[PDB]
RNA sequence: GGGGCCGAAACGAUCUCAACCUAUUCUCAAACUUUAAAUGGGUAAGAAGCCCGGCUCGCUGGUGUGGAGCCGGGCGUGGAA
RNA sequence: AAACCUCCCGUGGAGCAGAAGGGCAAAAGCUCGCUUGAUCUUGAUUUUCAGUACGAAUACAGACCGUGAAAGCGGGGCCUC
RNA sequence: GUCUACGGCCAUACCACCCUGAACGCGCCCGAUCUCGUCUGAUCUCGGAAGCUAAGCAGGGUCGGGCCUGGUUAGUACUUGGAUGGGAGACCGCCUGGGAAUACCGGGUGCUGUAGGCUU
């Protein structure tokens, strides 16, 4: 029992997050923001397939859940139950409002309906990483998740190694020369600016 | 061959907590009065605790601080009660120690029917000559890094002065 | 484990206090009240009586604030008193009076009022103040600076105050902090203040020590014995010291000999040496594992 | 309608900058201010007495009265039909010397030096300031090498 | 610290699972901010200004000190578009 | 786990009567000593402004004072009702 | 070169650890009758000078943190003005001028006023 997404598609008002003033907000539908084999190192999922928005719109939490289930449902079936790691990079913080009828607009200020996620042009919505032989399994599964989102979205396969900020063609040599240390989902960048005893902790 | 890195005692703090107030508190003041030789100073409650039966701004405990050669005589008398025995946990991380007793009669105080049993609580503050920088008026400052008293250094000072037989744990 | 307080964010938010505040010398709350002038005065200097009693000396100075830094027009130290005939006891109340007296007489010498505003010569310890003489240049005025010193009754900071006032400096003050002002009966005894100025409070102590045991007398007043100072002769010794200040308060500079020009301190290490050290340490560490393996 | 308070919207105006809180520096207090000095206003949040109104913040005025520990100045405030030359009383911590005038005074002294000089010579030296002229046609050289060709980049989707 | 396990028990051992700590990482804030624009708001761009010499002051005043006001005099080369 | 004492860290993350914002660390906070500048009287200015009031406030001036050793501070409440 | 007293700018000055201090100094330190205040000369105040750089303090160092100043980020984001520009809209492109902030990578780790000392 709610209004369609056409009413709240555009970013019309200022950001209105859930805070001390904005209280009494019902809980967002999306709770888990990443699943799969999330307990995995960065050496086994070097694909980094991304979902990139193309408009300046609002993405609701139930729309994120709709594209979370359908992308995950086929992705388990395609490569396996633990052959992937997916994330959603929109956390819905903006709170939309209702002017509920039973008077007119005599003192009409809105009541929270739910959360919604503001997105910019070119900002990543959904990120999927897996092995190299599941490239076409990720692209067409993300096409299935496009139908759960309003507006136009485009599919881009990034050149980044996993969910890190480093380029995938040159991720290996820093590991061998010891400038990068993996720690679970991410990697540790080691500058030459710390104490030299930290350098003596490695290189031995 | 250190000139004045010798570990002396800065103060000996004595406090008695009768628990609530009143006639029990003021009768325990005479216990600490004759033990030291100076007028003790009471202490107020910080706030209200119905669990312990105290309320705001209440005379709970009485405390006194002893300096000079009077402090070590009390410390030497208190270690007779404790059999020259301490524990590893008694020493603090700041290189100080202390212990609590249960009966003041064995400290040379004669028993009284009205003035009943009141245990003590000892805490020893070790120090070096030069520790008064952190609490004087004009030119304050932290007392070094290797000039501080560590937990390990406080253990061996007791073992050479009073033949420490401290059990582990 | 528990949270570390001094993290990166701690030093980012941390605002350091003033350099003299961090060192702990200047009380900046009282400084604003002391030295700042009224804006309708238009660069009229506000002279201040700086007294700083250290462990083995007493420093008395006169200052007024310019924007580049306050100007010490005249100064007087307690270690100059041996020239006037004070061999020992340079950090006592009596020496505090002389260095306060020395600064006032020295200051009057520069501006040209040695003869005018003589002050107290028969010094007693009662209330005294300098009245401006009509048809004459005005009496000098300044304000006492205790700094961080606890201003209780009988402090040495007020001893230099009495010396400066008797020297001929019009400083506003009361008799509440002078030694002799009885706290409970609320009256000032001038005879008690005279005893501290001439130093009979030290004389009574040294007479007390010689009677009760001799060896503690040797320990306490060591250089007093070496300089042949007995309680009988100190009063006129100070009067001669007080007298000798009066005729010649001017200060002569010590001649500067040619400097040897050698560096006792360790100089700052350069960047190239900084870069070489870490490379050398890395090379030594790398060959250490090679020898081990 | 908003309220008519004295300090409305001064959350960031009368606030000290980052890592500049604490004791006010003593150089601002003991500055000297004569009559006719060009003075700008910047309200300081530490002191509260003698605080100027927020409408004068960032404006400049001229000194007409100097009291013991405050300076009265005449500012130029515009209210909806005209500029009022109004008189305000303000404490010292909100008072700074305006250096807009200082560039003109150092120019007058330099001009008068060059007015007494060349008076025995008679030469009309250019005395007024001039705007930026055309760039005075000049020869530009390249040392043998040819100017390397630049190229627009092909498009690749960075995101 | 809850579940157990070898333990009479033991910070003895033991797989953990929990909150906490330390380096990371995703996403924000009209009533958050270290930073921080563009557009704007005041000024000044000389004669009502400078440089001199001197008198008055009951205000301030080591000091015909400081400040203000009065006089007399000289600078026109009209002090950015 | 919270009663009382000591040591160390502690840019303030507590407190300043209240709603919120700003500001404050040998303070403007906590605790003592003394006091009633919360006293009398002209004028000027700011705040809403029509540049009119009321209220609030800001420098002063003339007095009597409080406090402090003094500089100074104070003619109500750290400022915004 | 360096120190003391009073400061100006208020982290290039702070923070953590280590090393060195010749001389003057600054302090540590020894006591409590007098001035003074505490439960206690621990603090404060006073009277001193047997010892000491152990500490404070000064200087130096850390592929140190922090801070200051630069490059990169980036002519990106943003933005004055303009179009009978696009697009269904959301928004975007162009002309005209201005022009940021992260992450990341470099350099530096107090100058200075007066008076008074030491290195005679």
């Amino acid at each position: 029992g709610r209004r369609p997404a056409r009413c709240y598609r555009y970013c019309k008002n200022k950001p209105y997050p859930k805070s001390r003033f904005c209280r009494g907000v019902p809980d967002a539908k999306i709770r888990i923001f990443d699943l799969g084999r999330k307990k995995a190192k960065v050496d086994e999922f070097p694909l980094c397939g991304h979902m990139v928005s193309d408009e300046y719109e609002q993405l609701s939490s139930e729309a994120l859940e709709a594209a979370r289930i359908c992308a995950n449902k086929y992705m388990v079936k395609s490569c396996g139950k633990d052959g992937f790691h997916i994330r959603v990079r929109l956390h819905p913080f903006h709170v939309i409002r209702i002017n509920k009828m039973l008077t007119g607009m005599r003192g009409a200020f809105g009541k929270p309906q739910g959360t919604v996620a503001r997105v910019h042009i070119g900002q990543v919505i959904m990120s999927i990483r897996t092995k190299l032989q599941n490239k076409e399994h990720v692209v067409e599964a993300l096409r299935r998740a496009k139908f759960k989102f309003p507006g136009r979205q485009k599919i881009h396969i990034s050149k980044k190694w996993g969910f890190t900020k480093f380029n995938a063609d040159e991720f290996e040599d820093m590991v061998a020369e010891k400038r990068l240390i993996p720690d679970g989902c991410g990697v540790k960048y080691i500058p030459n600016r710390g104490p030299l005893d930290k350098w003596r902790a490695l290189h031995s | 061959e250190n000139p004045m890195r010798e570990l002396r005692i800065r103060k000996l703090c004595l406090n008695i907590c009768v628990g609530e107030s009143g006639d029990r508190l003021t009768r325990a003041a005479k216990v600490l009065e004759q033990l030291t030789g100076q007028t003790p100073v009471f202490s107020k409650a910080r706030y209200t605790v119905r669990s312990f039966g105290i309320r705001r701004n209440e005379k709970i405990a009485v405390h006194c601080t002893v300096r000079g050669a009077k402090a070590e005589e009390i410390l030497e008398k208190g270690l007779k009660v404790r059999e020259y025995e301490l524990r590893k946990n008694n020493f603090s991380d700041t290189g100080n120690f202390g212990f609590g007793i249960q009966e003041h009669i064995d400290l040379g105080i004669k028993y009284d029917p009205s003035i009943g049993i009141y245990g003590l609580d000892f805490y020893v503050v070790l120090g070096r000559p030069g520790f008064s920088i952190a609490d004087k008026k004009r030119r304050t400052g932290c007392i070094g890094a290797k000039h501080r008293i560590s937990k390990e250094e406080a253990m061996r000072w007791f073992q050479q002065k009073y033949d420490g037989i401290i059990l582990p744990g | 484990f528990v949270k570390v307080v001094k993290n990166k964010a701690y030093f980012k938010r941390y605002q350091v206090k003033f350099r003299r505040r961090r060192e702990g010398k200047t009380d900046y709350y009282a400084r604003k009240r002391l030295v700042i002038q009224d804006k309708n005065k238009y660069n009229t200097p506000k002279y201040r009586m700086i007294v700083r009693v250290t462990n083995r000396d007493i420093i008395c100075q006169i200052a007024y604030a310019r924007i580049e830094g306050d100007m010490i027009v005249c100064a007087a130290y307690a270690h100059e008193l041996p020239k006037y005939g004070v061999k020992v006891g340079l950090t006592n109340y009596a020496a505090a009076y002389c260095t306060g007296l020395l600064l006032a007489r020295r200051l009057l010498n520069r501006f040209g009022m040695d003869k005018i505003y003589e002050g107290q010569v028969e010094v007693t310890g009662d209330e005294y103040n300098v009245e401006s003489i009509d048809g004459q240049p005005g009496a000098f005025t300044c304000y006492l600076d205790a700094g961080l010193a606890r201003t209780t009754t009988g402090n040495k900071v007020f001893g230099a105050l009495k010396g400066a006032v008797d020297g001929g400096l019009s400083i506003p003050h009361s008799t509440k902090r002078f030694p002799g002002y009885d706290s409970e009966s609320k009256e000032f005894n001038a005879e008690v203040h005279r005893k501290h100025i001439m130093g009979q409070n030290v004389a009574d102590y040294m007479r007390y020590l010689m009677e009760e045991d001799e060896d503690a007398y040797k320990k306490q007043f060591s250089q007093y014995i070496k300089n042949n100072v007995t309680p009988d002769m100190m009063e006129e010794m100070y009067k001669k010291a007080h007298a000798a200040i009066r005729e010649n308060p001017v200060y002569e500079k010590k001649p500067k000999r040619e400097v040897k020009k050698k560096r006792w301190n360790r100089p700052k290490m350069s960047l190239a040496q900084k870069k070489d050290r870490v490379a050398q340490k890395k090379a030594s560490f790398l060959r250490a594992q090679e020898r081990a393996a | 309608t908003n309220t008519k308070g004295k300090r409305r919207g001064t959350r960031y105006m009368f606030s000290r900058p980052f890592r500049k809180h604490g004791v006010v520096p003593l150089a601002t207090y003991m500055r000297i201010y004569k009559k006719g000095d060009i003075v700008d206003i910047k309200g300081m949040g530490t002191v509260q007495k003698g605080m100027p109104h927020k409408c004068y913040h960032g404006k400049t005025g001229r000194v007409y009265n100097v009291t013991q520990h405050a300076v009265g100045i005449v500012v130029n405030k515009q209210v909806k039909g005209k500029i009022l030359a109004k008189r305000i009383n303000v404490r010292i911590e909100h008072i700074k010397h305006s250096k807009s005038r200082d560039s003109f005074l150092k120019r007058v002294k330099e001009n008068d030096q060059k007015k007494k000089e060349a008076k025995e010579k008679g030469t009309w030296v250019q005395l007024k300031r001039q705007p930026a002229p055309p760039r005075e046609a000049h020869f530009v050289r390249t040392n043998g090498k040819e100017p390397e060709l630049l190229e627009p980049i092909p498009y690749e989707f960075m995101a």
